[PDB]
């Protein structure tokens, strides 16, 4: 399973849709239209296929400076 | 506990002379520090810790246990901003400012962008979980809200993601000053998020006023970042270097500016832009009152120069 962050169209998105592709919601942002979700690695294409999903981004790493 | 010393960096940014006007202890003012967490009972920091939260693993927890510093970096950073002016340890740039410790990095000092974004969202929302309670568009500087006025990020990565940038935009629009470390790879430009226009990228100088060979170039301003003594777990002190140690010096200065301005006028200053050279915004003030090192004007090593609290506050109030 991988963690990714999807930018969504709020007019078409509903957190319950994620379970259909095998995934689950980790965190729904309150201040931007995006959700953190965990999905199987082979489910990334299906998310992309969803009309509510406008962009899927991998979860990148930051380090202390 | 050792007797109090004023670290060379606090001296260099000209903070001690500001303290008669304010030490940052103006009620509406909070600084959010997105880092490894904090030694929350450290005798030289406790009284200034207003909120401790964690966003690790996409899970927002305010359990002290989950928010505690397991690396040390966060405790050090926080100490540079807000170590208490007393008889022990060290002293911060703004020794009475309230701190929000938002733990977005884990024991290893690495973090997910998702967690950090969540961290910025929490700095905006505050303990009450609502950005703008009374719905007037004012967030930072609104006494009815609990948002932080400064977001301090001593961390970075090479990726530019749209959700993280959209959250940065939300913070800026909430009137929050965003400050971040330029990076420690001697690179030509800053890491993210310091490289976004909404954020103040900070490079590191050493004690002879030279730029650190590791400091990522083209910052906005620069600050003490080599041999910086501060608080460190557990209830102790340590000396470190990095653009991470510079960053909090700048955040401290901002805190004092906003605190002094609110105290006189009961409002805060707009955040401003990079090109700003007026006295009418935070970033403008920071830029015109910076100690201009190296070549005249903004340059690739020091930015506009070394931040100076004494002068920034005078410019804000006059
Ligand atoms: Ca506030
Ligand atoms: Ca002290
Ligand atoms: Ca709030
Ligand atoms: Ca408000
Ligand atoms: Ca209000
Ligand atoms: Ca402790
Ligand atoms: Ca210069
Ligand atoms: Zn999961």
């Amino acid at each position: 399973t991988i963690r990714v962050i999807v930018s969504v169209d709020k007019a078409k998105f509903n957190p319950h849709e994620v379970l259909g592709i095998g995934g689950h919601i980790v965190y729904q942002f309150k201040l931007i239209p995006a959700v953190v979700v965990d999905v199987p690695a082979n489910a990334v294409g299906k998310l992309k296929k969803m009309p509510s999903v406008e962009k899927v981004e991998f979860d990148h790493q930051a380090v202390l400076l | 506990q050792p007797a109090q010393t004023i670290p060379w960096g606090i001296e260099r940014v000209k903070a001690p002379s500001v303290w008669s006007i304010t030490d940052g202890s103006v009620s509406v003012i909070q600084v959010a520090v997105l880092d490894t967490g904090v030694d929350y009972d450290h005798p030289d920091l406790a009284a200034n810790i207003a909120w401790c939260v964690s966003t690790l693993r996409g899970k927002v927890s305010t359990k002290l246990r989950d928010c505690a510093d397991q690396n040390g970096h966060g405790t050090h950073v926080i100490g540079t901003i807000a170590a208490l002016n007393n008889d022990i340890g060290v002293v911060g740039v703004a020794p009475g400012v309230q701190i929000y410790s938002v733990r977005v990095l884990d024991a290893r000092g690495s973090g997910s962008y998702s967690d950090i974004a969540i961290g910025i969202e929490q700095a905006i929302l505050g303990p009450d979980g609502v950005a703008d309670k009374d719905g007037d568009g004012i967030i930072a500087g609104d006494p009815d809200d609990d948002a932080a006025e400064v977001i301090s990020m001593s961390l970075g990565g090479p990726a530019d993601d749209s959700y993280l940038y959209d959250m940065i935009i939300q913070a800026y629009n909430a009137g929050i000053v965003i400050v971040a470390a330029s990076g420690n790879e001697g690179a030509p430009s800053p890491s993210y998020p310091a490289a976004y226009p909404e954020v103040i990228a900070v490079g590191a100088i050493d004690s002879n006023d030279n730029i650190a060979s590791f400091s990522n170039r083209q910052p906005e301003v620069s600050a003490p970042g080599v041999d910086i003594l501060s608080t460190y777990p557990d209830d102790s002190y340590e000396t470190l270097m990095g653009t991470a140690m510079a960053t909090p010096h700048v955040s401290g200065v901002v805190a004092l500016i906003q605190a002094a301005y609110y105290q006189k006028y009961g409002k805060i200053l707009p955040v401003g832009t990079f090109d700003d050279i007026s006295k009418n915004t935070v970033r403008g003030i920071l830029h015109i009152t910076a100690d201009d090192l190296g070549p005249t004007g903004w340059d690739a090593d020091y930015g506009y120069g070394v931040v100076r609290a004494a002068l920034a506050v005078q410019a804000a109030l006059g």
